[PDB]
């Protein structure tokens, strides 16, 4: 019946969920547990290089608080 | 189209090229209950010009 | 309500062929799991089924034997596999299987049916049935 | 046939017709496949008598 | 890391582009009274990996009166320009992150054309060459009002970025706000796509085959996929923009689920319309987009320049 | 040996994908294409074997012959027949095309298609029932199941 | 530099599923297989020949409203000036002339197709 | 009688009520979401399919298919070489030979039926005098060669011994018909 296009609807369904599950992790996964920093505009990215700069092991997503002063 | 190849295999044993209105008449006579069938079809018809 | 009766059926269809094995085999086989009434069986094994619930030209149908004249039929099914007797039934030109109204027995009727044998080493090649028309003359064996 | 209820509502409204009354799919109503023996009449020439051929 | 992340795009669309093909041949043949694929796996499962492995397995084909150069790059360019037009889409994070993602998805989109005509007139053939130039007719059709659709849909968006359409769609969809251009921008995917019944650079019935009549083996394989491809993301673009999915910071995984399902609703609403209609003439394809869609277009555009003016609606830059 | 087992389910792999992917030549010539435009009709529906018809050469793997072939028109079958690409086969349908058919005297008509291309499976009828076209079409994919390309190959 | 990636990696698939269509298949050429397809006959002249444009008008001018696209993108970020009236008013005017332009043409039969 | 299937030019006025019907007509689509809706119907049909080769075509006791030879119920063969089969031929698909047997009998040495002439009209059936030559209810026997398609009369013997039981039936269903 037309229940039996469910089984090729619902692989299809399943592919088109793991780009966007696969990307959010993959971001956190690469970006210590936080989303992908945006630069849209150059100040924005100036913010990151000085995060890279004052991290201590130059990678911008280690961020430092009042642990650091 | 399929049904109404079946009529004319019940009248005739082929479902196109039936050989079967000759000079004189017809081969063979209707096999009973086919006119059932053909009015069966029939009254269902109408409906299957309408969604085309 | 009727979604649960309609997973009903699909449940008793699911676990009607003999466990997962059963319904493995007639899945790939046939690619249907519908469960109709055992009509007969041949001397070859294939299995008669029918509903008349299904609607004209599903209400009956086959599953064919595994293995017919020493082939493997496992996968190779073909239509010619099934005997004259059940023929007639399967195709719907009569109303009652052989098991009830069996064919009128001859001595000459075929015992062992035989599906098409194209390709093989079985197959009929055609040959002319006359004998040679025109006799030569046979000349003398000895010397003049 | 063997569609629920729902789907006939559905399928009804879609068509904007009653598909249930009248179906594409054959069921019962079909004639008996075996069917009893015909008797089948003769013509108007099966005469005995005054039926001679170059009158007809 | 990256790598792995085109690895994750790339094969689930891929994968997800195989079963469009299986999930168009059982929805048509369920529309049509029939069952469509059904025997190669359970289902038809496989039916599209046999086609896959067949084609492959064909003999190619180099016509005498061919250009090679163009014969063979056409094809290639097709398949590269529909895998690329997803790498900025956002769901709801995007591999590649654009400012101008829209542009950089109708520019891609635009060169994706010279597939069609390279290859057509590369077959040196005149079914192929009619197929070509039906090309040139339907982008001609189509080009000014798509751009234009998207300029009215931005301005109430604030920018070119993709990635800030789920930002405005938070409380609403755009559809609400923008059906008469959804409604227009949906025909114009339909013609972009050559779907349906703006199947007129193929289009079986009057050409044999259109551009691709001198293609066979893998080669056209390459040209079915891209097709196909196409369709999945023009109608994941046309879920972004109009019919926003669900998001929460907290749960991206929402988002993804919610953007799945109605893209492939949205897909199937194409193989749906392939079942339903008779094909355009491919001159009234440019008399429906020049004389109706692209005076409401430009109407549009007027009324959207003014709305956010008279409602103090303007959306912020950033 | 082992490799020769390998190349024995590789066979089978590759038979496996042009067994279920048929793609027959958009081409009918009388009243025997009638009875392959209802073997493509709901009821038997090929396109679940994977039969999908195609228009052109191209693209096509199969050419079933359906119709009678003309002396006018044989040249034309064959042109087409040379330009599908190969593997290719040939189903040659009903009585014309088996063999001349009806018009088997006729000074205009072929006596076969099989004088002009190759022919793979022929399937008797004026014309065949579609199932008898289906049976013919299904036992040309187990003709295909047969081949034993790689195979043959290993042992040269 | 991942957009670099992503796109070398998008040509390599179509590259490499290039080459397995290619040098995969058992390939036999001959004249007669490599003959442009048309029907089933020869073809009666080659498929270089002219071949006439009855859209030539509209064509040209797609390229003059091509342009005119070019003008109206930038709208985005015009919508953010602190003269508001003025950039209203110039894009009134400016879609105004583009559909009064439209309006000729459309009149002056040159949407219709030559025969 | 005849009527206008194109013709209703009983022009009536356009109202302000009807006008914005006809736009909304144009503007929503709804003569195409009508359509729509049709084919949306029929994905929720069952199909019409059967399930070939385990489901078969209905056929009835008439139908014209393979050829056979049959034989009396003492297993003698019935055809006595008459050859009016022959004469009927629409396609000159038979060929026959005969000579008195060693018995006396008058039987063929030779019966052909060139399966690729025949246009299997079924005229031979009909011509037979003692239902020798019958059009069995087989259908699914195509080849792998023109030349298996030439049935000799042994071939066709064959076939009568093969099908006797169904063909019998059939016979019985339908010679009241004839
Ligand atoms: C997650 C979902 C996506 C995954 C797809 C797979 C799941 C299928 C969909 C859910 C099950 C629904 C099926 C059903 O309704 O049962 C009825 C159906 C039998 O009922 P039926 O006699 O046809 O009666 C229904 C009417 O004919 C006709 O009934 P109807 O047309 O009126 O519709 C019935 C119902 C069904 O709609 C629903 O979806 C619920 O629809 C509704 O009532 C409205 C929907 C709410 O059940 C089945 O046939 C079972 C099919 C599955 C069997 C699997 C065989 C074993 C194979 C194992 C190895 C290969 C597996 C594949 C490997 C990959
Ligand atoms: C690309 C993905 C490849 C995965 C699909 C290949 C497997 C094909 C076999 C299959 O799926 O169906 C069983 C098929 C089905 O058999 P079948 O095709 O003869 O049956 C068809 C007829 N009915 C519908 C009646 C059943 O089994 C086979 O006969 C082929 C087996 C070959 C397996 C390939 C060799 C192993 C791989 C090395
Ligand atoms: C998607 C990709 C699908 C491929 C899946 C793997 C299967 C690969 C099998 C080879 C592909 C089929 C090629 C073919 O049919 O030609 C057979 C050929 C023909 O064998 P042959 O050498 O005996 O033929 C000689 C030419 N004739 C017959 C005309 C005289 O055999 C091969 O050489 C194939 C070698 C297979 C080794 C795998 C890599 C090949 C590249
Ligand atoms: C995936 C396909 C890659 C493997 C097949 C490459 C074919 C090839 O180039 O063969 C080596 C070539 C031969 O190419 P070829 O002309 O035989 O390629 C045809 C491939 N088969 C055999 C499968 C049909 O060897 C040489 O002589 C030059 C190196
Ligand atoms: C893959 C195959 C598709 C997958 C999705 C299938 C979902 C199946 C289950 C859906 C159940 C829907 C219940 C429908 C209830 C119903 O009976 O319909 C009646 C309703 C109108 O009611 P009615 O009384 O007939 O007319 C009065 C008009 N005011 O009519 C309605 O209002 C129904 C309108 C919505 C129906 C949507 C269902 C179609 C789903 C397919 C989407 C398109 C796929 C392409
Ligand atoms: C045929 C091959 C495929 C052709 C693809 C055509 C489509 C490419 C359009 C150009 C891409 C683009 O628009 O560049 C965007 C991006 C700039 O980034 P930006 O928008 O400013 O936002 C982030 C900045 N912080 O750009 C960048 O990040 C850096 C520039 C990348 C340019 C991509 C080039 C594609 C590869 C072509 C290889 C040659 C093909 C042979
Ligand atoms: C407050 C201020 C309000 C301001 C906003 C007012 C908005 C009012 C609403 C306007 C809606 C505009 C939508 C576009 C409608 C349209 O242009 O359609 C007309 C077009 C012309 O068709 P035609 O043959 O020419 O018939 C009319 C004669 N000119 O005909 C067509 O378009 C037919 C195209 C059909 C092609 C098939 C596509 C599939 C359709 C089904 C998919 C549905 C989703
Ligand atoms: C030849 C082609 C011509 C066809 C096109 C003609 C288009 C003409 C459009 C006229 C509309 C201008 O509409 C005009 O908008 C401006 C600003 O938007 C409004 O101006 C108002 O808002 C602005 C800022 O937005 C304030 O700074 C200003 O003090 C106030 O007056 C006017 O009150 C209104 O009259
Ligand atoms: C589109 C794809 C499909 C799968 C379709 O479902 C079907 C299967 C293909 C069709 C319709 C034709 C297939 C082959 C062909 C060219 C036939 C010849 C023909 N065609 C006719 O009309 C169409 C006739 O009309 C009186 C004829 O006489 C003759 C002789
Ligand atoms: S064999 Fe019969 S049905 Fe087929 S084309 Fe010839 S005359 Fe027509
Ligand atoms: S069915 Fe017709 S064509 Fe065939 S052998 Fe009998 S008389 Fe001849
Ligand atoms: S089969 Fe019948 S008609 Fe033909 S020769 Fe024998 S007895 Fe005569």
């Amino acid at each position: 019946m037309w229940f039996e296009i469910l089984p090729g609807l619902a692989i299809m369904g399943v592919c088109l969920v793991i780009p966007g599950v696969s990307t959010a992790y993959i971001h956190k996964f690469t970006n210590g547990g936080k989303e992908k920093r945006v630069a849209r505009v150059q100040y924005q990215w100036y913010l990151m290089e000085r995060d890279r700069r004052i991290s201590g092991v130059n990678r911008y997503y280690v961020s430092k608080g009042l642990e650091n002063i | 189209r399929e049904k109404m190849f079946e009529f004319y295999e019940r009248v005739s044993g082929a479902r196109m090229h039936a050989a079967y209105i000759r000079p004189g008449g017809v081969h063979q006579d209707l096999p009973l209950g086919l006119l059932d069938d053909i009015y069966e079809f029939s009254k269902n018809f109408s409906l299957r010009i309408d969604e085309v | 309500m009727e979604l649960v009766e309609v997973l009903k059926r699909g449940v008793q269809q699911v676990t009607g062929h003999g466990g997962l094995r059963g319904l493995l085999r007639v899945f790939f086989r046939a690619n249907d799991i519908r469960i109709g009434t055992l009509v007969g069986e041949d001397k070859y094994g294939n299995k008669y089924y029918e509903d008349n619930k299904q609607f004209f030209g599903r209400h009956r149908w086959v599953i064919y034997t595994t293995e017919m004249n020493g082939k493997n039929t496992f996968w190779d099914v073909d239509g010619s596999m099934v005997p004259p007797e059940w023929h007639r039934w399967l195709h719907c030109m009569t109303d009652d299987p052989p098991t009830t109204n069996p064919p009128t027995a001859r001595k000459f009727i075929w015992t062992n049916h035989k599906f098409n044998v194209s390709a093989t080493p079985e197959q009929y090649v055609p040959y002319s049935t006359t004998r040679k028309k025109i006799h030569e003359w046979v000349p003398p064996s000895t010397p003049y | 046939a063997s569609a629920t209820r729902v789907i006939q509502k559905l399928r009804n409204w879609a068509s904007g017709q009653d598909l249930q009354a009248k179906l594409q799919l054959r069921y019962q109503e079909i004639a008996k496949r075996t069917q009893p023996p015909p008797k089948l009449p003769v013509g108007p020439s099966h005469k005995l008598s005054n039926n001679y051929y170059c009158t007809r | 890391m990256f790598f792995i992340n085109i690895l994750t795009l790339l094969v689930p669309i891929l994968i997800a582009m195989a079963f469009l093909t299986l999930v168009e041949r059982k929805i048509l043949g369920y529309m049509q009274l029939r069952k469509g694929p059904n025997i190669v796996g359970p289902y038809g499962i496989l039916q599209p990996f046999a086609d896959a492995m067949k084609l492959f397995m064909k003999e190619p084909m180099r016509p005498l009166t061919t250009s090679m150069s163009l014969f063979i790059i056409a094809p290639t360019l097709s398949l590269t320009l529909a895998l690329s037009l997803w790498v900025p889409l956002p769901m709801p994070h995007p591999l590649i992150n654009l400012n101008l993602g829209i542009l950089f998805i109708l520019a891609t989109s635009s060169l994706s054309v010279y597939s069609i005509l390279w290859s057509g007139w590369a077959s040196n053939s005149k079914y192929s060459l009619f197929g070509a130039l039906r090309a040139v007719a339907q982008t001609i059709s189509y080009e000014v009002t798509m751009a234009i659709i998207l300029l009215s849909v931005l301005l109430m968006n604030g920018s070119y970025s993709l990635q800030t359409l789920i930002t405005t769609q938070e409380h609403m969809w755009l559809l609400l706000p923008a059906w008469p251009m959804a409604m227009m921008w949906f025909i114009s995917t339909l013609a972009e796509t050559n779907r349906a019944p703006f199947d007129l650079t193929e289009g079986e019935s009057e050409l044999v085959s259109g551009f691709n009549v001198e293609y066979a083996a893998g080669p056209f394989a390459l040209f079915f996929m891209a097709e196909y491809t196409n369709i999945i993301l023009m109608n994941a673009l046309t879920t972004i923009i109009f019919l926003g999915p669900l998001y929460y910071i907290n749960l991206p995984e929402l988002y993804s689920t919610n953007f799945m399902m109605e893209a492939l609703l949205l897909s199937s609403t194409f193989l749906w319309i392939r079942a339903s209609y008779p094909r355009f003439r491919y001159d009234q394809l440019m008399h429906l987009l020049w004389k109706n869609f692209l005076p409401l277009t430009l109407a549009l555009c007027m009324w959207h320049i003014s709305l956010p003016i008279f409602t103090a609606g303007v959306p912020p830059y950033m | 040996s082992r490799a020769e087992y390998v190349v024995t389910k590789l066979d089978d792999l590759i038979n496996w994908a042009r067994r279920s992917s048929l793609w027959p030549m958009t081409f009918g010539l009388a009243c025997c294409a009638v009875e392959m435009m209802h073997m493509a009709a709901p009821r038997y529906d090929m396109d679940r074997f994977g039969v999908v018809f195609r228009a052109s050469p191209r693209q096509a793997d199969v050419m079933i012959v359906a119709g009678t072939l003309t002396n006018k028109m044989a040249p034309a079958l064959r042109k087409v027949y040379d330009q599908m690409p190969e593997p290719r086969y040939v189903v040659s349908m009903g009585s014309c095309a088996n063999g001349g058919g009806y018009y088997h005297y006729s000074y205009s008509v072929v006596r076969g298609c099989d004088r002009i291309v190759p022919v793979d499976i022929y399937v008797p009828g004026c014309p065949p029932t579609a199932e008898a076209l289906l049976y013919g079409i299904l036992q040309l994919q187990r003709k295909i199941k047969r081949e034993q390309k790689l195979k043959i190959w290993y042992r040269r | 530099m991942n957009l670099y990636t992503v796109i070398f990696i998008n040509i390599l698939l179509s590259l490499t599923l290039i080459l397995v269509a290619f040098w995969l298949p058992q390939m036999n050429l001959y004249s007669e297989k490599a003959n442009p397809y048309e029907c089933g006959f020869d073809p009666t002249s080659s498929a270089r020949l002219p071949f006439s444009m009855k859209f030539f008008l509209v064509a040209i001018t797609f390229l003059l409203f091509d342009l005119e696209i070019a003008l109206l993108l930038p709208l985005p970020w015009a919508i953010q000036t602190i003269k508001t009236s003025t950039m209203m008013i110039m894009a009134f005017i400016l879609v105004t002339i583009l559909s009064l332009g439209l309006a000729y043409e459309w009149t002056q039969k040159g949407l219709e197709w030559t025969e | 009688t005849y009527k206008y299937v194109n013709k209703k030019e009983q022009e009536s006025e356009v109202d302000m009520k009807s006008a914005t019907d006809n736009a909304a007509r144009i503007l929503m689509w709804t003569e195409l979401i009508r359509g729509l809706g049709m084919t949306l119907s029929y994905l929720f049909r069952e199909p019409a399919t059967i399930n070939y080769p385990f489901e078969k075509g209905p056929l009835s006791p008439r139908f014209r298919g393979e050829h056979a030879l049959r034989r009396y119920p003492s297993g003698e063969e019935r055809c006595i070489a008459c050859k009016l089969c022959e004469a009927i031929c629409p396609a000159q698909a038979i060929t026959i030979e005969a000579e008195p047997r060693a018995d006396g009998s008058r039987r063929t040495t030779r019966y052909d039926i060139d399966m690729t002439k025949c246009i299997y009209c079924g005229f031979c059936q009909e011509a037979c005098p003692v239902d020798a030559i019958v059009e069995g209810p087989n259908f699914e026997f195509s080849t792998e060669t023109h030349e298996e398609l030439l049935y000799n009369k042994e071939k066709l013997l064959n076939n009568g011994d093969k099908w006797e039981a169904e063909i019998a039936a059939n016979i019985q269903a339908d010679y009241l018909y004839r």
